[PDB]
């Protein structure tokens, strides 16, 4: 069911001058994130974070300290250019964690492997009122 | 005397219409129907629909006690 | 002076005070199925004619204290 | 000839390295403080910065 | 008036009358060539197509690129034929890209 | 971690999916609609509350929503 | 590769078909509108021309004629001063009697008691005493009759109908193609060496056969009317020669380059007239020849069809070094392709290049009887003041748009924008520090003082006989200027201004032209707080222009666009996180900033240089020195300052500046309006304006074009734009009103 | 022609004569019957 | 400022003082415990209420005093 790709270490990154954009004590201590994509050829993109870089000719990877931020550079690769990407991340543990996409197709393309989250089977003028849920913990759209 | 009392006739009006406007207005209103189940004070709804900034109840009293300040200067 | 401004000062924030906590009344321990069709709910059901109203009003005495405020002026 | 790099020539992290930052005479300047003495006894650290300061 | 609309389509190729002051695919539904749509408000791909002659109003659309309108593409829910233009059915994705 | 809900109003346009910044939405099978599809909110402990999704929602009143709830260093985009 | 005359014939028909359709560039404009905010966006992108289409050709043509329409409208605007000095004025009154007379230019209808406002300026005229300082350019130009005012009239008028007929000329029938406006070294060549060479060239011409003769005239006491008019002086030579006598020789010094023999009319002394209060005109003479000279020779560097000269990219592409990689290469093809960056440049130099001209103008008055017309000096400072820091912040705007929709590094890469794209962060933290410390350093001596001043220890507050803060450097500096004549300037012989020193007080009529300008410790204080203030809004402009395409809290901001309301209250809220949003925060701080050094200006002003001279040479100020003791303190400010000078604006009622008065109360009226939009949001003024609506349905009386409350960032703009006319408009009234009054 | 009598009853046109209208009666009006805090006639 | 200055333009200051400070000898010996963010909307919308009306309360009560005491009639 999709073995997710495993992150290949020793893949080169762009070819960047340095920023004051880039990671910083949170990577160190909670987690960060890794972006891979193939690019057919060495060309220039914009930096998530500051200027420009120089994707080279192969594997391509390089690493975020935001998922919001990686998707960005997800979209900008996949729309300007025709770049498939993914991306994971990892804890301070050396934990990899493959993120996107998840079952190896976009999510805005239907696949019949995945399961309903946080669907709720009525229009939403039907939530009860808060009175209802008084002094109990939950919320009344939670339900 | 005069003057200044249509003045505060109109203080009072505007504190009430404000402060009624939000009070009749927070379970839900055109912009936004189901104001109920987000609480009483909220940020807004996002810049979604032509943009929901101090759509709250919080919000109008927010609003209404500037002129109650006013009013009572 | 300094009696009188006072408690008109705490007066006009204890209003204030009032009427949003009748707005957190609304949002959280009103009822509807409850209140029907009594007082309360038939207050909330023609908000727009009292909030119009109040918005003719206060339209009014601004206009027209500005207005002859201004004229003297 | 380029004199700014990326930190110890990687580009991701977020600083850079410059004259003021990485300069041979400043580096050592800044490695030779107390705060920056790691493998000396917290206490006379504390005692030359508490009498400077 | 009602200008013959030639619609190409994994289906096949159909024609079907229609008023200039309606959309092709509403009318469409009237005879029953099943076409793809999914808002019906111009605000989305599902129900693109592109054109081969005439071409159609650009009035009732919105949510497009400053170019969708003259380079081909366009939607079939907000669209009036003005002449008995030829269109292209189920083309989403090529419009995607 | 916000709250993201799906109501089944959705049309399954897919506009909003195409719109979060943090791929907290997707398409699943349905049966209720013409499209056969419906989105879903699997990993909502990565929704920022940018709220995008709800400006992409051609339904009336809307069919995806976001309420705001405890605050994360994911919740809160914050590098640092 | 050479260059030429490259046009188009009539890519335009002129017509009224669009003029019947309300926003014809705008496609979803053009359809029609549903709702009430089509018309507020009607306007706000009726001259984005960038956004109507994406054609460079196209820009640029519409920006040329739209160039020609706006010239247009300057003269008409000048020959209505013209007129409005030629029929409605007491300008030959006033020229008969300078310094009794009062300057107006315009009279008011007798309509509803408003002639009030007709007031007593003498001359035997009842009007509005004007501040334009026309009458002075006038006199320095030497017009004496009215009938040269309607001739100036009526040429302008001519001119701004040729500028209106070539605005439609060049966009309907010929219009330039893109290759004729990416010419920039010939444009070059021509601004520099023809418009600001010639043009300082002719009228140096003009200085010399008009404004000399004439003036000498005026000021040796001749009746302005029983003067030569000056064609004579160009007819008959002797009339020259009998004033300046080596205009006998008549340009044979000019070619035996004996020039010397000119020294007559061609002077180098410096100073003030001290007959008219104003710089001598023999040195303005010579200023505007070295001047053409100067600019004639600096029209001949860049390259355009002969193989001499400067090819600007060789020049940009030449400089660059080990700190900063492959510098300058790339820009010339960034300067030509977009013209948001042109106008960000042109913009700051402008604004940088008017408050020069206010700081000289007030300095080194080059217009005579101008100094001592204390209301004309007092407006032209603040006005030239304001321009010029509306025009900075114009500069970070388009800056900002400059980043957002045409910077691409893809195509277009130039070194140094990148990598100070990526170094923003130490940029923006070293000038927020710098911010902060400026900020403690020189208003908290101001609340030092106070509290200082209000503990009654007046001894440990920072003033000039408790804790002196003397600004040394500048003392220095003027004390170098006031010794330089003679030292090292020797073909000087007054100090380039009064304010440098050596004593030399001028006066005309009884009243204080110049005198030296004493520096203390309140100056040091003051200068240091408008530091800190300039520093803070180049902050804010520089911090919205370098994270303006992406930051750490939204990492595609560009996508975005330039201008935007925000992303949702997501990441814990991003309220106003757009490029538009900072250049909206930068006008309050410019106009913090201007009001600071306008007030400065007009204290010391009143306090340490105008004021009556009298017999002895003894010299009353408007204020005995309270700008040293008093300003020192905030007290000081609000009470010797805005209560004291705020008297003249109240008690103007029942005379003829009662219309500053009421401009003083209605321009905090609408001040304090642009509150409403500046604190509120546009959701409850929705959900008001949906009852409202209910209202009017009730009564079939609902309009169909849906009513909608503004947007997010037309209310942000609506709240700006009433709080700076507010401001700068009290502002406006009270520094009129009091140095009217008082001057 | 039939363009620019369109043109001249757009909204901001219409509205500017009709305001300009307004305010010649009105000036016109005070100019003869000036200071006039009442109705004097009946 | 809380009332005119709004989230989004504070928040991206404060982060880039965080850069700073993390950046910098001897200082980046100390550590936060709390990532500093900049104040929510509800609550900037409340501090700039504070302000607006403790300065309020505070200048018109130190004008009604010293105008009374000072004449004491
Ligand atoms: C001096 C500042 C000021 C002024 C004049 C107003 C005026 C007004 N406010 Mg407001 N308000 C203010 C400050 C101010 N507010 C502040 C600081 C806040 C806190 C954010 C609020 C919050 C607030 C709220 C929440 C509400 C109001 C409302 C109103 C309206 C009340 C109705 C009325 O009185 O009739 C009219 C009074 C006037 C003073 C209008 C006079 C202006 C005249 C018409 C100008 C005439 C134009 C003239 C022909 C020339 C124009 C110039 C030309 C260039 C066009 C009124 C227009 C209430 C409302 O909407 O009423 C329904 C409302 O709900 N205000
Ligand atoms: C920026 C330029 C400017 C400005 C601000 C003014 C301002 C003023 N002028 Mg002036 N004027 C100007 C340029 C200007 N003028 C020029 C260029 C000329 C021709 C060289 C004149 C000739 C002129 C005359 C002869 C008179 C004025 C008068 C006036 C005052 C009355 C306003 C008015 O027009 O009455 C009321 C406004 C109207 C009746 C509507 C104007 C409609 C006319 C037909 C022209 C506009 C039509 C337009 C093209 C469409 C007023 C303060 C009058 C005055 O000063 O009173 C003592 C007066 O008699 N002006
Ligand atoms: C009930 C109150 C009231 C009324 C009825 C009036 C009425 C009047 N006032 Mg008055 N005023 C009032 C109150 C009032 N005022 C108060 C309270 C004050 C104290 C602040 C004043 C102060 C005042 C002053 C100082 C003046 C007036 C003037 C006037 C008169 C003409 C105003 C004018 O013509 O504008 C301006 C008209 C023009 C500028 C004409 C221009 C015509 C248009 C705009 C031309 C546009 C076309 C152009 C070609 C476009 C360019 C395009 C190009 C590219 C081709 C008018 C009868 C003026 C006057 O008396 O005239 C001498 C005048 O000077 N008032
Ligand atoms: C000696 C030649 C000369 C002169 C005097 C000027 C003068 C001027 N240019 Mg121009 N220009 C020139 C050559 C020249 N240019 C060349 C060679 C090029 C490139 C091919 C350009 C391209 C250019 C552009 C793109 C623009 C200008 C603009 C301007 C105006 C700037 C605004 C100003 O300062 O107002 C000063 C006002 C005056 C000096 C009033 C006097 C106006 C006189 C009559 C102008 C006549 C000079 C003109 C070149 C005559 C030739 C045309 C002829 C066939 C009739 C100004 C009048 C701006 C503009 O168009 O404004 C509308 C602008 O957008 N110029
Ligand atoms: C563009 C500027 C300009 C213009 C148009 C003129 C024009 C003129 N100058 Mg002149 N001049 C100028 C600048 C100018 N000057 C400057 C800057 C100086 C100072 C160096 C002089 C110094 C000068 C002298 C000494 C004389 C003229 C004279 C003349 C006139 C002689 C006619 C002729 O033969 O030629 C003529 C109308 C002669 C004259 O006065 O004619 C009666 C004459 O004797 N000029
Ligand atoms: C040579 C100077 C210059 C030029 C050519 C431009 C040109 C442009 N600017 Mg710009 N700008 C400038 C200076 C300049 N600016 C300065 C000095 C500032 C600082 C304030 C700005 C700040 C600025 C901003 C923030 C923006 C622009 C924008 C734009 C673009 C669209 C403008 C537009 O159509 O809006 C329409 C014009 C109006 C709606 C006029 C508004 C009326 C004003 C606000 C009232 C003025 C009151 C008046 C003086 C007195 C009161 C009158 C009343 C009482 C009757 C356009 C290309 C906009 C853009 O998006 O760029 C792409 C944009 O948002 N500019
Ligand atoms: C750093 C902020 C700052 C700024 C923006 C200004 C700005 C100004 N100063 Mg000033 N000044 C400053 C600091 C500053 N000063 C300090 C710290 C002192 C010593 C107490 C002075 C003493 C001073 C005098 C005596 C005079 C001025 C004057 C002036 C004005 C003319 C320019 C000038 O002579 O500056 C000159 C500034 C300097 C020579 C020192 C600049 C600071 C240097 C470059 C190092 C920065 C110091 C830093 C904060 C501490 C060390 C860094 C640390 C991290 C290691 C001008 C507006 C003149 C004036 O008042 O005009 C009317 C005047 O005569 N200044
Ligand atoms: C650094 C301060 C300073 C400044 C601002 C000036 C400024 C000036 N000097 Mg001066 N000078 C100075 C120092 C200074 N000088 C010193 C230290 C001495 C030796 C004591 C002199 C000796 C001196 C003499 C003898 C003369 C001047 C003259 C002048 C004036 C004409 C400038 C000039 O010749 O064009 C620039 C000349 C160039 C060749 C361009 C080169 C650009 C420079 C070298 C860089 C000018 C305002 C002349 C004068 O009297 O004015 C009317 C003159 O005769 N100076
Ligand atoms: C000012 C009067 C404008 C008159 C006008 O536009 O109508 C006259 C015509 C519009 O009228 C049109 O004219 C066309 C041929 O020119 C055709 O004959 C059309 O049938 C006719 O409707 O426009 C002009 O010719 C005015 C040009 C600009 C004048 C300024
Ligand atoms: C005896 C006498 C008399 C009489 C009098 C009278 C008749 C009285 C009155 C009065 C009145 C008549 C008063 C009142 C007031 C009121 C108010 C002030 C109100 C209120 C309300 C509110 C505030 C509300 C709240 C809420 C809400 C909002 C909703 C929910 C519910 C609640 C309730 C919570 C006279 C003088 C003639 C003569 C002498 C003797
Ligand atoms: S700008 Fe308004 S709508 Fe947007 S996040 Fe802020 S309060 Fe909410
Ligand atoms: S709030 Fe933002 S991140 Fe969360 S689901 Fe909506 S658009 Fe996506
Ligand atoms: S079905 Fe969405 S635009 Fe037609």
């Amino acid at each position: 069911g999709f073995t997710p790709p495993e992150l290949d270490p020793n893949t080169p990154s762009p070819i960047f001058g340095g920023s004051t954009g880039g990671l910083l004590r949170k990577a160190q201590v909670e987690e960060f994130y890794v972006i891979t994509w193939e690019s057919p050829k060495e060309q220039i993109f914009e930096m998530p974070t500051g200027g420009a870089a120089i994707m080279r000719e192969g594997p391509n990877l390089l690493k975020l300290a935001r998922k919001e931020q990686c998707l960005a550079l997800g979209t900008r690769l996949r729309s300007k250019y025709k770049i498939k990407y993914q991306f994971y991340r990892v804890f301070p543990s050396g934990e990899v964690q493959y993120l996107h996409p998840k079952d190896g197709v976009y999510p805005e393309k239907v696949n019949p492997g995945r399961q309903g989250v946080g669907v709720n089977f009525r229009s939403i003028g039907k939530n009860v009122s808060p009175i209802e849920v008084k002094f109990t913990g939950k919320q009344p759209y939670d339900l | 005397d005069f003057l200044v009392h249509h003045a505060i006739a109109l203080g009072l009006h505007t504190t009430t219409l404000i402060l009624v406007k939000g009070a009749l207005d927070a379970r839900g209103s055109k912009l936004m129907p189901d104001k109920k189940d987000f609480g009483y004070s909220f940020p807004c709804d996002g810049p979604g629909r032509g943009g929901t900034c101090d759509i709250s109840a919080w919000d109008a009293f927010y609003l209404a006690v500037f002129w109650m300040l006013n009013t009572i200067g | 002076a300094a009696l009188y401004t006072h408690h008109q000062y705490i007066a006009g924030f204890i209003m204030t005070g009032a009427f949003a906590h009748g707005a957190i009344f609304f949002i959280r321990d009103y009822n509807p199925e409850q209140n029907a069709d009594n007082v309360l709910a038939r207050m909330l059901e023609h908000k727009e004619a009292i909030i119009s109203h109040l918005s003719w009003a206060s339209l009014f005495l601004g206009f027209h204290t500005l207005g002859l405020y201004v004229h003297n002026d | 000839y380029q004199v700014v790099q990326p930190i110890n020539g990687d580009p991701f992290i977020g600083s850079l390295e410059t004259p003021v930052t990485s300069s041979p005479l400043v580096a050592w300047y800044l490695s030779n403080l107390p705060g920056y003495r790691t493998a000396v006894n917290p206490l006379l650290r504390g005692i030359e910065v508490g009498l400077a300061h | 008036a009602s200008y013959k609309v030639k619609l190409v389509t994994p289906d096949g190729t159909q024609e079907f009358e229609c008023p200039s002051d309606v959309y092709i695919l509403d009318h469409a539904e009237e005879v029953g060539i099943d076409l793809p749509y999914s808002c019906r408000a111009g605000s989305c791909s599902s129900c693109a197509g592109k054109v081969v002659g005439g071409e159609v109003d650009q009035s009732d659309g919105s949510f497009l690129d400053d170019e969708q309108i003259e380079a081909g593409f366009v939607l079939t829910c907000v669209a009036y034929p003005t002449s008995d233009v030829v269109i292209e059915t189920h083309k989403e994705e090529d419009l995607t890209a | 971690s916000h709250s993201v809900k799906i109501y089944d109003t959705c049309i399954g346009c897919t506009q909003c999916v195409r719109a979060c910044p943090t791929d907290v939405l997707e398409m699943i099978p349905w049966g209720g609609c013409k499209a056969k599809q419906i989105a879903s909110a699997p990993r909502t402990e990565d929704c920022v509350g940018c709220k995008r999704c709800e400006s992409a929602c051609p339904t009336d009143f809307l069919s995806v929503r976001v309420y705001l709830w405890h605050e994360t260093t994911r919740s809160m985009g914050l590098a640092y | 590769p050479e260059v030429k005359i490259l046009v188009d014939r009539d890519p335009i028909k002129t017509s009224f078909e669009q003029w019947a359709k309300p926003g014809h560039f705008s496609r979803t404009i053009a359809k029609g509108p549903d709702t009430t905010t089509w018309i507020w966006n009607l306007h706000a992108d009726a001259h984005d021309f960038d956004s109507h289409t994406s054609d460079l050709e196209e820009i640029s043509r519409k920006v040329f004629s739209a160039h020609f329409g706006q010239l247009s409208i300057i003269f008409l605007w000048l020959s209505g001063m013209y007129f409005h000095g030629a029929r409605f004025s007491n300008y030959e009154a006033w020229l008969n009697d300078p310094t009794h007379i009062r300057p107006s230019a315009q009279v008011v209808w007798p309509i509803v008691g408003q002639e009030i406002l007709n007031g007593d300026v003498g001359g035997g005229f009842r009007g509005i005493q004007i501040t334009s300082g026309f009458f002075q350019i006038w006199r320095a130009s030497g017009i004496t009759s009215e009938l040269q005012l309607y001739c100036t009239a009526i040429g302008a008028l001519v001119f701004a109908a040729l500028m209106l007929f070539a605005g439609w000329f060049h966009y309907h029938k010929a219009a330039p193609k893109l290759v004729w406006f990416q010419d920039v070294e010939s444009m070059l060549n021509h601004h520099l060496a023809g418009l600001l060479g010639l043009g300082s060239l002719s009228w140096a011409g003009h200085q010399v056969h008009v404004s000399l003769p004439i003036n000498q005239f005026l000021n040796a006491g001749v009746d302005p009317k029983e003067i030569p008019l000056p064609h004579e002086f160009i007819l008959n030579r002797d009339l020259l020669a009998q004033l300046y006598p080596s205009f006998a020789e008549g340009a044979t010094p000019f070619f035996t380059l004996n020039w010397s023999k000119y020294a007559d009319f061609l002077t180098f002394r410096g100073g003030l007239d001290p007959l008219t209060g104003g710089l001598w005109l023999t040195d303005i003479a010579h200023h505007h020849l070295a001047i053409a000279i100067l600019f004639l020779i600096a029209g001949h560097m860049y390259r355009t069809n002969w193989g001499i000269g400067h090819g600007i990219k060789d020049i940009l592409e030449a400089h660059k070094g080990p700190f900063t990689g492959q510098g300058h290469k790339g820009l010339y093809e960034i300067l030509t392709t977009s013209w948001h960056a042109q106008l960000s440049i042109n913009l700051a130099m402008l604004g940088s290049l008017t408050i020069i001209v206010a700081h000289h103008m007030y300095a080194m008055p080059p217009y005579p009887y101008l100094a001592t017309d204390y209301g004309t000096q007092l407006s032209l400072f603040t006005h030239h003041m304001w321009i010029g820091g509306f025009l900075i912040v114009g500069a970070a705007a388009h800056a900002a748009i400059f980043m957002v929709r045409d910077y691409d590094p893809t195509t277009r890469y130039n070194d140094l924008l990148d990598r100070v794209l990526r170094h923003r962060d130490a940029i923006i933290s070293h000038l927020n520090w710098v911010c902060i410390f400026l900020g403690f350093h020189s208003f908290g001596l101001y609340i030092h003082n106070d509290t200082m001043s209000a503990l009654g220890r007046p001894q440990d507050m920072f003033s000039d006989t408790a804790i002196q803060l003397q600004p040394v450097f500048a003392q220095w500096i003027q004390n170098t200027h006031a010794l330089a004549p003679g030292t090292t300037a020797p073909g000087a012989t007054t100090s380039t201004s009064l304010t440098w020193g050596g004593g030399d007080l001028v006066s005309v009529g009884g009243k204080v032209a110049l005198l030296p300008i004493p520096l203390g410790t309140a100056d040091f204080l003051v200068h240091h707080i408008h530091a800190f203030t300039i520093h803070v809004t180049v902050l804010i402009l520089l911090k919205g222009v370098l994270f303006a395409r992406s930051s750490r809290l939204i990492p595609d901001k560009a996508n975005l666009g330039f201008r935007f309301p925000c992303d949702g209250p997501g990441r814990g809220g991003t309220c106003q996180v757009s490029a538009w949003d900072h250049v909206f925060l930068g006008l309050f701080w410019m106009y913090n900033a201007i009001s600071v050094v306008i007030f400065h200006f007009s204290w010391k002003m009143q306090s340490d240089v105008w004021g009556s001279i009298n017999d002895q040479g003894v010299v009353t100020h408007i204020t005995g020195g309270n700008f040293a003791q008093s300003s020192i303190t905030i007290n000081g400010w609000l009470r010797d300052f805005l209560w004291a000078q705020a008297s003249q604006v109240i008690q103007s009622y029942g005379s003829s500046l009662s219309a500053y008065g009421l401009f003083f109360l209605g321009a905090h009226f609408v001040w304090a309006f642009s509150l409403m939009f500046l604190f509120s949001g546009r959701g409850y003024w929705q959900e008001l304006i949906e009852s409202i609506v209910w209202a009017h349905n009730k009564l079939k009386v609902a309009p169909a074009t849906q009513p909608r409350a503004l947007s997010i960032v037309q209310g942000r703009a609506v709240g700006v734009t009433h709080y700076l006319l507010g401001g700068i408009a009290t502002t406006w009234a009270f520094f009129l009103a009091r140095i009217i009054a008082v001057g | 022609m039939r363009d620019l009598k369109t043109y001249l009853s757009v909204a901001p046109v219409a509205s500017t004569l009709w305001f300009a209208a307004l305010a010649g009666l009105l000036i016109e009006i005070n100019r003869f019957f000036p200071d006039a805090l009442t109705f004097p006639f009946f | 400022m809380f009332l005119i200055s709004w989230r989004g333009y504070w928040q991206e200051l404060i982060e880039t003082l965080a850069w700073a400070h993390e950046r910098t000898p001897l200082a980046n010996l100390i550590r936060w415990r709390d990532k500093p963010v900049a104040l929510s909307i509800v609550q900037a919308r409340l501090v700039g209420l504070v302000h607006f009306s403790v300065g309020y309360i505070f200048t018109y009560a130190a004008f009604l005093i010293a105008s009374t005491s000072g004449k004491f009639g």
